[PDB]
């Protein structure tokens, strides 16, 4: 009984969340209504981990949706899966966050965050053993970035012994809402460093370029995007909810991916990633290449412009693992330039039988690379095009912020880069 | 794609075949601390073997026995005649040697001075020689056992082949280079090319003060001989030269005269020692290359002089066998997508 | 090669054969290093809620 | 009579500690709830087997063992298992939260908290013993459990048992089995704070214990079952002279005596032949000089080292089934005449024999197969320090880089315990090669 609590905050963290929990439960055999109804007893093995048991032997997430507005959250609880989550966990206000960092974490955010705060204690008081926390917001938007670094600090404050996990998806240019994302990523992106244990870097422009090129969307739309966000969350999370040794729990999964406190930033990859010659059966050899080929991975980081200082995969369904071990030895063998040889064996490899719906198998790929820098870099440069200018500050400003706040969240996050650079040779 | 490290920069052989294995491009050579590698070109002194064969998926091969110094160490060869019975004290083809421990450190001192005393008193030819691994040639024991008590390391004292083989002309003494590969599988291959380190200065037996025409190195011969270069290239006479010699003037063949007891003398010494440095049943292999010197005397009998774990090759030959010592002892064991130079001695193993 | 100490009972035998012959931290200090760690960790965590105060 | 107390830490010692038990159980013809037909003193006895076990009124035997892990997931399978009642609940203790794969967490954090509690349940067990010998520790080197609080937990026994003899077996990590980064920092960790306290340690290898599994038992991929089956076997073979009458190690200093010549190197090579598929058509049984002669082959030593460039200190050669003297010594005469076997000079060129006339017990649907032999060589070689020297070179990897140290500092550990512990590892290897290289 490891419990972790969920919490999804912003349209972005509020749109994924929801699909997120609509995957796995899916693959636990829970439906619409929190009825039981697989035929596995893998899927109940973990169950708890996840989900809370009510009267009636009903399975109800264990989430928290927080909002500034109510919009998003309103089409949740009218979308396929809307009734299972407990209504007392919905937590919105009315005025919104105007893609405005300020206003999630300072003013429109700061009336909201303690009640939203009260819902995660009521939560925390119920579990045996609680794990730590997972939060799946935007960078880019107000409400998920601004709100949710300052949830963040605040359960690190209230639980500061617990792991803290998040799901960031960060802003590109070419799928952007406002010319602001920038400034709202460095701001979190700030936070994210001092407060978090565990971050997936889900980029925007990967997502798109993987639709795009490789699924062969002609316009892709947030729904697709959220499509590949789904399968990877599910993927990644796979060891935490069957039964499994390797990262079984949040605080082995850190100790095993995360060498430096601040170098916690993970590109996730998956595979197979196939375009509507989809019933094909896919070999292992194909899984592994696919599944460390750069064009299937998500932070929009070349790897092979860095070196990998950990690595996590995880392989599901019914394959040979003789043959798994062999390929995984084969990729680190045939491209041991890419692996830091200052960690050895840093390469651990996880199976589990129950693959997910619709696919004989897949591999799901965490990446703690210093290649991820590439990505800090591309907003740091967006973020100093504006800041050089003081453009757009005003929204900012108007909140009680100060253009020096902008100036220490810069450095860190060029620090953060340089850190990334030191260990890359 | 293959893969190898590089830890000993100094060696010429192993420079070649990195050289070699690269060309192929099939092999990629990693850096000499990566421990993902299939292929060792190690360090000559503390090779880690202890780290070998622990890398799950990696077929790992390092191109030195482990062990094999037992046979290649002045002291070390000496214990290991006398004291296994394949080879026994009383071997034919290995000079009466002894070991001495400098007085400042068994120890062979009394048991060289009795058989000593015995060649004095016999009238015989009593010359020794003292080296270590500085040389120092006398007939009068006195001189040899002081020259070892100011060093501070072993030394070992054998006995002076006085009637070596003389080429003509010249009047001048040799010494034969053999090449010996033993791969994984512990087969041992003679390398078809020998080569003779001739001294350019007439032998002289009434002087054993100037070492020029009495040692045979290459170093010495062209840094204190004045007739360097004279006869031979460098004074190195090849087999095909030496062979036309032996029918000319002795009208016989370097195979019959002198091949069959190097062959004979090669298999005795890896074959003693193969339980003890065998790789079969080793979570790792390995191969190596012997450098062999043998002496000839004039009655055409062949005495083993030293091996060389770590031999260097004669300049025209650096190609034939770094190409040889790729195609035996690594595409064997890591194949890629004639007429051996090679003459394999067969052995029961 | 010489048997010495030969045993015999009824689930066995055993015996000695010779090829060859021949040529702590008190109660009081475990208990101080583990409350020091612990010290260590409160003043870890107190530095972490002052920062958070601040 | 004299009791010993079995202590089984984390995941490995606990799971290997229910395979042995398994396996004592078939030896001693104890069934799953307790009873032994055979035994004729009922309540009571001080036979051989009663070393390992004790009786109750009802004609319950009962396993003279603690289990202790900091999760309960492990533990409660032996509470619900076959054997479930063998153990009452008092020898079973479990935490909420693990170690994390982190030796100071286990060591430092979370020991701190339970330490007490667990010496209070082994001060049950040592009440019923009217001459407790001392106690045998399984525990793995990389887990944070069976590496920090075992430690602890040497540290401890010491203190509460000054008299007593502690041996240890202890699983030495291998990347194929092995999903923790940090285990070389465990691993030395542990080491260094438990060296001063243990007489003897029996270091098993998972990648041996793994390729035997694969080579000799054709499993493509081996299980911890598998692994834990096999191990068993050896660890049966090493204690079974203190649960059988016997006059070979028959009490854990014994062990010392024989094996360990010199404190700080305590850590004997184990060997064991044969090991035959359950699979297999039908094998020819195997003589006392194959079994003996496989003793000195590297692919059956729970550690992979080259023993012909080491030197040893002891052998003792322990076999089951049957066994006379007469063949062992021409089978070892046999073997010196072909085999390298260097002796330290200060030590006898000689080898203690024990001989059990009942074959090696098979557990049914297992993977061995009955076998009219067996033999577990115990040889103390310098060549063992092969695998202290793999670890401290990864361990020197990562700590160069001070990769993964805050995971440590930041559970109250001090930086410089790792560069302590590192130092008395550097003069753990120096002994060996004091002893060993001429
Ligand atoms: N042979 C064998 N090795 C095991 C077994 N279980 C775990 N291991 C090894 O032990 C090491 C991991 O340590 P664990 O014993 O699982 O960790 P722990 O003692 O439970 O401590 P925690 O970190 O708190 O979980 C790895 O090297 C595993 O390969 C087992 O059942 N048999
Ligand atoms: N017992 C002996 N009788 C006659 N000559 C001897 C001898 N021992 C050594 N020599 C002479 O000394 C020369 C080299 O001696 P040695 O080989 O022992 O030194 P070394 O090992 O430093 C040279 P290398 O390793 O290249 O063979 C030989 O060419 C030989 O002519
Ligand atoms: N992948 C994905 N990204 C989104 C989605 N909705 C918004 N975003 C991104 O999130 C940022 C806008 O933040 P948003 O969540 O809408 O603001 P918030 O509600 O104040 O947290 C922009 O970078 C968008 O590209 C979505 O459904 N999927
Ligand atoms: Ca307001
Ligand atoms: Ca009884
Ligand atoms: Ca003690
Ligand atoms: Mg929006
Ligand atoms: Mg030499
Ligand atoms: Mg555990």
């Amino acid at each position: 009984m490891r419990e972790i609590v969920h919490i999804q905050a912003g349209q972005c963290g509020n749109q994924i969340g929801a699909k997120f929990w609509e995957v796995i439960s899916d693959e636990h055999g829970i439906d619409p209504t929190g009825s039981y109804h697989g035929d596995s007893d893998l899927q109940l093995e973990r169950i708890n981990v996840y989900y809370n048991e009510a009267t009636g032997n009903k399975y109800v997430p264990r989430a928290i949706l927080v909002d500034l507005e109510p919009g998003t959250m309103d089409s949740v609880r009218s979308g396929p899966f809307g009734q299972i989550f407990r209504p007392d966990n919905f937590v919105f206000g009315q005025s919104g966050a105007g893609n405005n960092w300020a206003k999630g974490h300072y003013t429109e955010g700061a009336e909201l965050v303690d009640s939203v705060l009260d819902v995660v204690r009521k939560e925390s008081e119920s579990c045996d053993c609680l794990q730590g926390f997972q939060l799946t917001h935007s960078l880019g938007g107000g409400t998920g970035s601004g709100m949710g670094t300052l949830l963040i600090s605040k359960i690190r404050e209230e639980y500061p012994d617990r792991i803290m996990n998040t799901f960031s998806v960060m802003p590109s240019p070419k799928v952007s809402d406002t010319v602001v994302e920038p400034y709202n990523a460095t701001l979190s992106v700030h936070q994210l460093v001092e407060n978090t244990d565990e971050t997936y870097c889900i980029d925007n422009e990967a997502l798109y370029d993987i639709c795009f090129r490789t699924l062969k969307l002609t316009t892709p739309t947030y729904g697709d995007l959220n499509h590949l966000v789904s399968a990877t969350m599910s993927g990644v999370t796979t060891c935490l909810r069957f039964p499994g040794q390797l990262n079984a729990d949040l605080r082995k999964l850190a100790v095993n991916m995360v060498p430096f406190p601040r170098l916690h930033f993970f590109m996730p990859g998956f595979a197979p990633l196939t375009s509507r010659q989809q019933y094909r059966a896919l070999t292992v050899p194909e899984l592994t290449q696919q599944m460390f080929d750069s064009k299937n991975m998500m932070a929009a980081c070349d790897p092979r412009h860095g070196r990998y200082l950990t690595v996590a995969a995880i392989f599901r369904g019914r394959m040979s693992m003789k043959e798994v071990d062999e390929q995984m030895l084969n990729v680190q063998n045939k491209n041991s330039s890419y692996f830091v040889e200052w960690i050895p064996n840093n390469v651990k490899t996880a199976v589990c039988d129950i693959p997910p719906r619709g696919l004989k198998m897949s591999a799901t790929f965490i990446g703690n690379s210093t290649a991820i820098q590439e990505l800090f870099k591309r907003i740091s440069e967006q973020f100093t095009a504006m800041f050089r200018r003081k453009a757009f500050l005003h929204w900012y400003t108007g909140e009680g912020m100060d253009e020096m706040e902008f100036t220490e969240a810069e450095s860190n996050m060029n620090d953060l880069v340089s850190e990334y650079q030191q260990y890359q040779d | 794609m293959y893969t190898f490290v590089v830890r000993d920069e100094n060696s010429s052989v192993y420079a070649e075949v990195s050289r070699l294995l690269l060309a192929t491009g099939q092999w990629k050579r990693l850096r000499k601390d990566n421990p993902r590698f299939n292929l060792m070109l190690g360090e000559r002194n503390r090779l880690p073997f202890g780290r070998l064969g622990h890398e799950p998926g990696l077929v790992q091969l390092v191109n030195y026995y482990r062990g094999a110094d037992k046979l290649c160490r002045k002291a070390s060869l000496v214990k290991l005649i006398k004291t296994s019975p394949e080879l026994s004290e009383s071997c034919t083809w290995f000079p009466e040697s002894y070991v001495i421990y400098p007085t400042n450190l068994t120890d062979e001192r009394e048991v060289f001075l009795a058989a000593y005393n015995r060649r004095r008193e016999g009238r015989e030819g009593n010359v020794w020689i003292a080296k270590s691994s500085g040389i120092l040639i006398s007939s009068e024991a006195s001189e040899l056992l002081d020259f070892i008590d100011e060093q501070g390391q072993v030394h070992v004292i054998q006995k002076y082949l006085e009637k070596p083989l003389l080429l003509e002309p010249g009047h001048r003494k040799f010494d034969i280079r053999s090449w010996v590969l033993v791969d994984h599988l512990y087969n041992i291959y003679l390398y078809r090319e020998g080569v003779l380190r001739t001294s350019s200065e007439p032998y002289n037996s009434a002087n054993f003060q100037d070492k020029t025409c009495h040692l045979t190195n290459h170093c010495i011969q062209k840094e204190y001989s004045k007739n360097y270069g004279r006869y031979e290239e460098g004074n190195e006479m090849f087999f095909e030269e030496f062979n036309q010699y032996l029918m000319d003037a002795l009208n016989t063949t370097l195979e019959n005269s002198i091949l069959l007891q190097i062959k004979h003398i090669i298999r005795s010494c890896l074959m003693c020692i193969e339980p003890a440095i065998s790789t079969k049943h080793l979570h790792y292999q390995s191969f190596q290359l012997f450098g062999f010197d043998f002496m000839v005397d004039e009655e055409l009998k062949v005495w083993l002089i030293e091996v060389n774990g770590a031999p260097a090759c004669a300049q025209k030959l650096y190609a034939e066998l770094c190409q040889g010592i790729v195609d035996v002892a690594i595409s064997s064991v890591f194949p890629l997508a004639p007429t051996s130079i090679f003459i394999k001695l067969h052995h029961h193993h | 090669m010489e048997v010495i100490e030969l045993n015999k009972c009824t689930s066995g035998q055993s015996f000695e054969v010779i090829l060859k012959p021949p040529s702590d931290p008190s109660l009081e200090e475990i208990q101080k290093k583990l409350e020091a760690a612990e010290e260590r960790r409160k003043y870890q965590e107190a530095e972490l809620l002052k920062h958070l105060a601040e | 009579m004299r009791e010993c107390i079995s202590i089984h830490v984390g995941q490995a010692g606990v799971q290997i500690g229910n395979a042995c038990w398994e396996l004592y159980c078939l030896e001693h013809g104890i069934q799953p709830d307790g009873q032994m037909p055979s035994d004729k003193t009922i309540g009571g006895g001080d036979d051989s087997f009663n070393t390992f076990f004790s009786e109750t009124g009802a004609g319950k035997h009962v396993p003279r063992a603690v289990f202790v892990d900091l999760e309960p997931t492990v533990i409660d399978e032996v509470r619900t298992g076959t054997y479930r009642q063998l153990f009452h609940p008092e020898q079973l203790i479990t935490g909420k939260e693990d170690a994390a794969n982190n030796y100071a967490r286990g060591h430092y954090t979370i020991g701190k908290e339970i330490i007490d509690l667990v010496l209070d349940r082994i001060r049950k067990l040592a009440d019923q013993c009217t001459g407790l010998q001392g106690f045998l520790v399984f525990h793995s080197f990389g887990g944070g459990t069976g590496s920090g609080f075992t430690s602890l937990l040497m540290e401890r026994l010491s203190v509460d048992y000054g008299k007593k003899s502690k041996l240890e077996f202890s699983i030495y990590p291998a990347p194929q089995v092995s999903t923790a980064v940090v285990e070389p920092y465990n691993s030395i960790l542990t080491t260094h704070t438990t060296l001063e306290h243990s007489d003897c340690a029996f270091m098993v290898d998972n990648e041996a214990i793994y390729d035997i599994c694969r080579r000799n038992l054709d499993i493509e991929r081996p299980t911890y079952t598998n692994l834990n089956r096999l191990i068993s076997q050896i660890v049966s073979s090493i204690t079974a002279s203190l649960r059988f009458d016997g006059a070979l190690n028959v009490d854990l200093t014994e062990f010392q005596t024989n094996l360990v010549p010199y404190p700080r190197i305590h850590f004997p090579l184990a060997t064991y032949a044969p090991v035959i598929s359950a699979e297999k058509a039908y094998h020819e049984q195997l003589s006392v000089a194959e079994i003996t002669n496989a003793c000195f082959e590297p692919a059956n030593q729970m550690v992979k080292c080259d023993p012909r460039h080491g030197k040893y200190m002891a052998c003792c050669l322990l076999y089951r089934g049957d066994v006379v003297p007469k063949d062992v010594n021409a089978a070892i005469a046999t073997i010196k005449t072909k085999r390298s076997i260097q002796f330290v000079d200060w030590c006898p060129t000689g080898f203690k024999v024990g001989i059990n006339y009942q074959p090696p017990t098979v557990v049914p649907g297992g993977d061995l197969a009955k076998v009219q032999r067996a033999v577990c060589m115990l040889s103390n070689t310098t060549a063992i320090a092969e695998a202290w020297a793999r670890l401290d070179h990864k361990f020197d990897l990562m700590y160069a880089k001070r990769a993964f140290v805050h995971w440590y500092v930041g559970e109250g550990m001090e930086e410089g315990e790792f560069s302590e512990a590192r130092e008395d590892m550097a003069a753990l290897e120096k002994d060996y090669e004091e002893v060993g290289v001429d």
